[PDB]
DNA sequence: CCGCAACCACAGAGTTTGGAAATCTT
DNA sequence: GAAGATTTCCAAACTCTGTGGTTGCG
């Protein structure tokens, strides 16, 4: 019987934990985003870094040379 | 999205559509920009004004600056600004002094927004 | 009321409707996490290029420098 | 007369929220 | 197998555009 304390108490519990695991699932969710964003932060940051490098091995190319 | 100068030549801000959907989400976000230095976390709001209606009611009308930017999230229209008129928003950056900038007519607030012509 | 004819059919569309939602999300989340590798991998390749530049010029550097 | 620009309602597709079951994983 | 975690199913409550009925006003 879908009314019967024992299932009553079994559905609770059940209920209990797709609460909290739905909860893991957004957190975990919103983690990557962030992960995300965080990344191409980095990534836009690193692609400056070469640049510089690049630029500055162009140089001191063109001045053993000079 | 580009921006445009206000009344003030200390901020600018993201240009708006013409007429938009009263409590419709906007096509980009809006967002006000200091040329001046500002204070990170100093709050903004914006208020939508016009002839008829004073002020009208807004959504999301309160910011947080953040790297001499405050951008807005789902900035929404509730009030209307009557046939043919415009609303005159007023941006109010809390500083020490609180600063004012000013986009006139900038919006159209309508209850159907635009609309495709009708068939008849 | 629960049996009209109505409700039966407003209530199945609304649910084929949910499947496309749920499939949706669960997708973009998915499309997230490649997103999230695609960068990973671009740091990994960047970081390695860049501590090439780094030591080449550190080089060059070296033998002009100390001569 | 007609079409435009506004209002009001108000269908109908989307979404988010939450309890049941199924499915898994431990 | 047993218990908890995760997923799939749906139902219900709302949110997001659209379209149709009307109306003054050029």
């Amino acid at each position: 019987d879908k009314h019967s304390d024992e299932y009553k108490i079994r559905r609770e519990r059940n209920n209990i934990a797709v609460r909290k695991s739905r909860d893991k699932a957004k957190m975990r969710n919103l983690e990557t985003q962030h992960k995300v964003l965080e990344l191409t932060a980095e990534n836009e940051r690193l692609q400056k870094k070469v640049e510089q490098l690049s630029r500055e091995l162009s140089t001191l190319r063109n001045l053993f040379k000079q | 999205g580009e921006l445009v100068r206000t009344d003030s030549p200390n901020f600018l801000c993201s240009v708006l559509p013409t007429h938009w959907r009263c409590n419709k989400t906007l096509p980009i976000a809006f967002k006000v920009v200091a040329l001046g230095d500002v204070p990170d976390g100093t709050l903004v709001t914006v208020m939508a004004g016009n002839d008829e209606n004073y002020s009208a009611e807004l959504r999301n009308a309160t910011a947080a600056m953040k790297n001499q930017v405050a951008r807005f999230n789902d900035l929404r229209f509730v009030g209307r600004s009557g046939r043919g008129k415009s609303f005159t928003l007023t941006i109010t950056v809390f500083t020490n002094p609180p600063q004012v900038a000013t986009y006139h007519r900038a919006i159209k607030i309508t209850v159907d927004g635009p609309r495709e012509p009708r068939r008849h």
